[PDB]
Order: structure tokens, then C-alpha cells, then sequence
């Protein structure tokens, strides 16, 4: 299905299965995440998350 | 109030954070009873009262 839905759409659409241990990641994984310090604004965030 | 006490208006946003708007009289006019005087309430038609 993501093999239907990737080469023939306009727009990204995903065909999947919850893990197990739902709400809790997968294996090799993990989830980042990019902080404001000084007061740096949304866009050189943003930039710095590019 | 507002004049000797202070007065919370709204919340403005420093850098990127939320701070408050405190609107108050200057030091000079409200440290001793005399100063009292220097207030003026404007009335119904358009005249200053002490």
C-alpha cells in the first residue's frame, strides 16, 4: 500500500500497523528535540532545525 | 490606585516570553501625604478636581 500510494499521489499517505508496546517507541529509534536557549525566535530555530 | 498601589493592565511578550504591565506614578509623586495634591480626577463635563 505505501508502494501504491507513493508513486501515484500529490500528497503523502502512509499504510501501517501499530507496534506492540503502543506509545512506546520502536527499536532503532529516537525522538530529538531542538531547544530555544537565549530567545532566538522561530525562525532561527526553525533554520537551525534545516 | 493606580497611582500609589499599581495596576496589573494586560501581559505583553519580552523576547518571546510572557511578562506583565504594571502602570503606576513616578517615585517623586507619591512619598509624602502633600503630594495628595498633584492628582487631578477629570469630571462628567471636562474639568480637572483635585
Amino acid at each position: 500500500a505505501t508502494r501504491a500510494f507513493s508513486q501515484i499521489k500529490d500528497a503523502m499517505v502512509f499504510a501501517f500497523n501499530l507496534p506492540a508496546i503502543v506509545e512506546l517507541g520502536t527499536a532503532t529509534g529516537f525522538d530529538f528535540e531542538l531547544i530555544d536557549q537565549a530567545g532566538l525566535g522561530h525562525e532561527k530555530l526553525t533554520q537551525a532545525r534545516n | 490606585g493606580a497611582a500609589w498601589g499599581g495596576s496589573y493592565v494586560n501581559d505583553f511578550i519580552d523576547r518571546g516570553r510572557v511578562k506583565k504591565v504594571y502602570v503606576m506614578s513616578e517615585a517623586k509623586y507619591r512619598m509624602l501625604p502633600d503630594d495628595i495634591g498633584d492628582w487631578y480626577v477629570r469630571a462628567a463635563d471636562g474639568q480637572m478636581v483635585p
